[PDB]
């Protein structure tokens, strides 16, 4: 099932491109020319179908063509339709005959949908569209991810013989990391449940596999054991995806030229703070909460006083169970993973003691009372008093100091300090903001504990980046959480479109190769209505928060008048005062602007921060490590949204400096079913990942864009006599390398500062390089061992006089007996 | 006196006097003489490697007439590589050394050839 | 499964690679007695 607004977007994106030539030279129809069409009752009666394969009847009509439905089978009734709804179709072409989408004769919307339809359903999810690679979510393991396949792509010589896969990319990324000595980055793109998190793991498992077994896997151990903990703590069950990433994951890894991760740095950002406190129906909280209140041992069930999964206010009691998920078995694996992260049993117990404390504090009921003089002044319940006292001793904090910052209103003006009392709703917020900060700082403390052991001393030089973000997510009700997620996705896209198209277009032109233009759709307008400083949905939110007399309703109005033009901002038809729509790359998304200012502000007070910093427990102190204790009005750098965008901004430039690689994950259906094709949902994703737009890049011809220097480092072994040749110039060096290896004048091209080469002759040079690489892989390894040999020999030679005393005293002992 | 008495000496070093050497250290040991097997031949090797098997493998696979044949590449042999550019190939490819790299060049001595390196390594062994 | 769709690469022994269903992408050689002519341009519908 797919929603009408999804259908709305899916319908609009289709467009007639290339004219149909289903007519013979004389003036009659061919022997049944087949064409795709959007007109047929099967398309009307079913959402999943947008186009049917119809064959033109042997009759006539050149002006208003006659057709019969063939795929799927129809009534066999000959119906007439307009040629504007006729798209050219390839019939002789086999979908499993080739990997690159750009190899089709007709590359129109339905022709690409079908080429991907027959690949997915025959269980070949990976399809290239160079530089891009399309991975459709199969929803079932095909075994193509196992160690056997890793080893194949790893030890296989010719890249040409190998079929499209996440490993094809993982190897070509690592082929440049060591080939030219440039930092590379892998980017998993796609909507909520497309397969980003899973694909990251596969490419991580690829780098984990080493050719030669002589490596220190102690660092590589914590790196891999972190992921099932990061999914327990950071991932939660949603209606869109049951393992939905509520945090953004970014890695930096130093991998060996044979394989295996030497060092790493997992840097996680923006954790869905609201998911801890409140969860929607059929939607579940972070896996670790349910894992710990199911799989905990009898000792932790009495020491912490653990209750059932339903008994907690911070946990949805009806959504408690997930299909195909055994939170007990996952917990077993989580505990061992914590051990592998060099955490002691004492360090692990405290991690769960804080989690037990968070859960317990949530259950405590704050009620109204006739105190302070202004009434409604909150009070901790008499029966829930012992519940609160146990929770504060579970999180290792002073139970009277935490009670004071939540119940007593501490406000300091100028010099004179003023004492009061917080109201019922206000104290519930202080209780909630405390649980939110304890969980987020703990989750990030595990990241810090990991990075403490896995990080390289003296940073990274030539590392491998990997970016697992939260994909586009649309629900019935979308809020600030959903706003920040969809912003991330649009940001990743802006930088994608720039690198892949805008930069490449300028590169070929500046080098003096192709003056031709690249046609593509950018989010330039929609990214600015959200991220352009001064004039954007994010900047107007910050202005409303920093302003004292600013409301949630005043914010919508602030956007509606300023961001009126450019279309990308459209205020809601229903309750415009509290709702607004954004024209995303996935279509229109409506956000209920309720609590937008409150959510953006939610970051724990300096008053409670001091209590957690003064803790008698070391782990509890280390949570708020070097944290600015702030009192009064919230600063622009303390505001969640402002703190989010600046973190995102910095991360993008870090990625722009490297050589990115794109993985475009497609979610075929919402029903979460294998071998189920839904043309609307897929088409939107074919646009939103710019798969159809990536076809224009065929025009370039050349599949190698590197400077004379970059060519001379990766390739010089072909003939080191003309490569090291100091007299001849570098422009003349590169061309002579191709002369010895032998090339036709069509494969290579001069270039101003760059060296342009078509993929056609690329592998021909790479294999000629490998023929001189292997004879030098062993030549290096023989001399390298012949010295390694004499290192032990010379070290032994100095110990010979000391051994001559052991033996002389042994001979002495043999004389006595 | 001959290779037979020198092979045994080399095992007790790479094994660190162990009876059963680890597969990875056995490859260091064979290479230290001038022995490299094909992808197939390197799979034909036993699970647990011992002194008795090592010495049989030594006789069969070691080059005697020209101890280091594998160093010779005649396009790479006659050619002269500068000391700095040579270390460039070494530092990127390296699977062993750390600072014993400076000591290899001392075993040879600005522009060097592979026939010079092999000749010096024949006297090293 | 009794039969797989394969493809000759580059003879008394064919350099075939499994295409339908997708395989390891390994080019293996087999006897022509186990090679049956296949229609490719032909649509089943
Ligand atoms: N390569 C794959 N093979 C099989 N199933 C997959 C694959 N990738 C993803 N899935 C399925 O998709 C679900 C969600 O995947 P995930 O990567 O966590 O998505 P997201 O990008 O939303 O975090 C998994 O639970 C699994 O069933
Ligand atoms: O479900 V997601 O991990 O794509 O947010
Ligand atoms: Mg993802």
């Amino acid at each position: 099932a797919v929603t009408n607004e999804e259908i709305k977007t899916a319908s609009k994106i289709v467009r007639r491109v290339s004219n149909v030539e289903a007519f013979d030279k004389s003036g009659s129809v061919f022997k049944g020319y087949q064409i795709w069409t959007d007109i047929s009752p099967t398309i009307e009666n079913d959402p999943n179908i947008m186009f049917v394969k119809c064959v033109v009847q042997q009759g006539s009509k050149k002006e208003k063509l006659t057709v019969v439905q063939i795929d799927p089978p129809g009534t066999g009734t000959p119906y007439d339709i307009d040629p504007t709804h006729a798209w050219n179709c390839n019939s002789q072409v086999d979908p499993m005959s080739f990997g690159d989408i750009g190899l089709l004769n007709h590359t129109n919307i339905p022709c690409v949908l079908d080429f991907l339809k027959h690949r997915y359903l025959k269980n070949q999810i990976y399809t290239t569209a160079v530089p891009l690679i399309v991975a459709i979510n199969p929803y079932k393991d095909l075994g193509n991810t196992t160690n056997e396949w890793i080893r194949r792509y790893r030890d296989t010589a010719d890249h040409t013989k190998l079929p499209p896969h996440v490993f094809t990319c993982a190897r070509e990324a690592l082929s440049n990391l060591h080939g030219v000595n440039k930092s590379q980055t892998i980017i998993v793109s796609g909507e909520s449940g497309a397969g980003k998190t899973e694909a990251t793991k596969q490419i991580m498992r690829y780098f984990a596999s080493s050719k030669s077994g002589n490596m220190d896997l102690r660092i590589q151990t914590a790196i891999m054991a972190a992921n099932p903990v990061l999914e327990a703590f950071g991932n939660a069950k949603t209606i869109r995806n049951n393992n939905s990433s509520r945090f953004g994951r970014f890695m930096q890894l130093v991998i060996s030229h044979e394989g295996g991760i030497r060092y790493g740095s997992v840097v996680a950002f923006l954790l869905e703070k609201s998911r801890i406190i409140t969860q929607d129906d059929n939607e579940r909280s972070y896996h670790i909460f349910y894992q710990f209140l199911k799989g905990a041992n009898s000792t932790m069930k009495s020491k912490f006083g653990l209750k059932g999964v339903t008994e907690y206010k911070l946990l949805n009691p009806n959504s408690t169970e997930v299909s195909g998920v055994d939170d007990v078995k996952d917990f077993e694996e989580v505990i061992e993973s914590l051990k592998n992260m060099e955490l002691s049993e004492s360090d692990i117990e405290v991690i769960f003691s804080i989690v037990a404390g968070i859960l317990t504090l949530g259950n405590v009921r704050l009620i109204e009372k006739q105190e302070a003089g202004l009434s409604d002044a909150a009070a901790i319940m008499d029966e829930d008093m012992g519940v609160f006292n146990k929770a504060c001793e579970l999180m290792y904090l002073d139970p009277e100091l935490i009670k004071r910052e939540i119940l007593i209103k501490v406000t300091v003006a100028g010099g004179t300090k003023i004492e009061g009392r917080w109201n019922k709703n206000d104290a519930e917020v202080l209780k909630s903001s405390l649980c939110k900060a304890m969980y987020e700082k703990l989750f990030l403390w595990i990241i810090r504990h990991l990075n403490s052991r896995i990080e390289p001393e003296g940073g990274f030089k030539t590392f491998m980046g990997m970016l697992d973000i939260f994909g586009f997510e649309v629900f019935k009700n979308n809020s600030l959480e959903q706003l920040f997620i969809n912003i991330t996705n649009e940001m990743l896209q802006k930088n994608f479109v720039d690198i892949v198209f805008e930069r490449e277009s300028k590169l070929y032109k500046d080098e003096g190769i192709s003056t031709a233009e690249l046609k593509y759709t950018s989010n330039k307008e929609v990214i600015n209505v959200l991220c352009e400083k001064g004039k954007s949905v994010l900047s107007y939110l910050e202005d409303q928060c920093l302003a004292p007399g600013g409301t949630d309703e005043k914010f919508v109005s602030s956007c509606a008048t300023n961001l009126k033009e450019n279309n990308k901002f459209t205020p809601a038809k229903v309750a415009s005062n509290k709702n607004f729509i954004i024209q995303h790359t996935i279509g229109p998304i409506q956000y209920c602007a309720e609590s937008f200012l409150l959510k953006n502000k939610d970051v724990l007070r300096g008053d409670l921060v001091e209590v957690i910093k003064d803790s008698p427990n070391p782990i509890v102190q280390q949570l708020f490590e070097g944290q600015v204790i702030e009192k009064g009005k919230i600063a622009k750098g303390s505001l969640i949204g402002s703190q989010f965008l600046n973190q995102l901004t910095s991360l993008m430039n870090l990625i722009n400096s490297t050589e990115p690689h794109f993985i475009r994950c497609i979610k075929p259906n919402e029903n979460k079913k294998p071998l189920e094709w839904c043309e609307p949902k897929i088409l939107i994703q074919l646009h939103a990942l710019s798969i159809l737009e990536a076809l224009v890049l065929r025009q370039l011809g050349y599949s190698y864009r590197r400077t004379f220097e970059e060519f001379l480092y990766q390739y010089k072994f072909v003939d080191i006599a003309a490569a090291e040749d100091s007299s001849v110039e570098n422009q003349n060096k590169c061309v002579n390398i191709l002369k010895l290896s032998g090339l036709s004048e069509s494969m290579y091209k001069i270039g101003k500062s760059m060296v342009f080469l078509k993929q056609e002759g690329a592998k021909i040079l790479t294999k000629i390089q490998r023929e001189k690489l292997v004879e030098w892989e062993n030549c290096v390894s023989v001399i390298e061992a012949a010295i390694l040999k004499h290192k032990y020999k010379q070290k032994v030679n100095k110990n010979i006089p000391s051994l001559l005393r052991v033996q002389a005293h042994i001979r002495k002992k043999m004389v006595a007996q | 006196s001959d290779m037979e008495e020198k092979f045994r000496e080399a095992f007790i070093l790479f094994s660190s006097c162990s009876d059963h050497i680890e597969m990875y250290k056995f490859f260091e040991l064979m290479n230290s003489f001038g022995i490299i097997l094909t992808n197939d031949e390197k799979a034909a090797l036993p699970n647990d490697i011992n002194m008795d098997y090592w010495l049989n493998f030594a006789k069969k696979h070691y080059n005697y007439e020209q101890p280091f044949k594998h160093i010779n590449n005649e396009q790479n042999t006659n050619v002269q590589i500068k000391i700095d550019n040579f270390l460039g190939i070494m530092k990127a490819l390296d699977t062993r050394l750390t600072e014993s790299d400076l000591n290899i060049l001392l075993q040879i001595t600005s522009t060097l050839n592979l026939k010079t390196v092999s000749q010096k390594l024949t006297e090293s062994i």
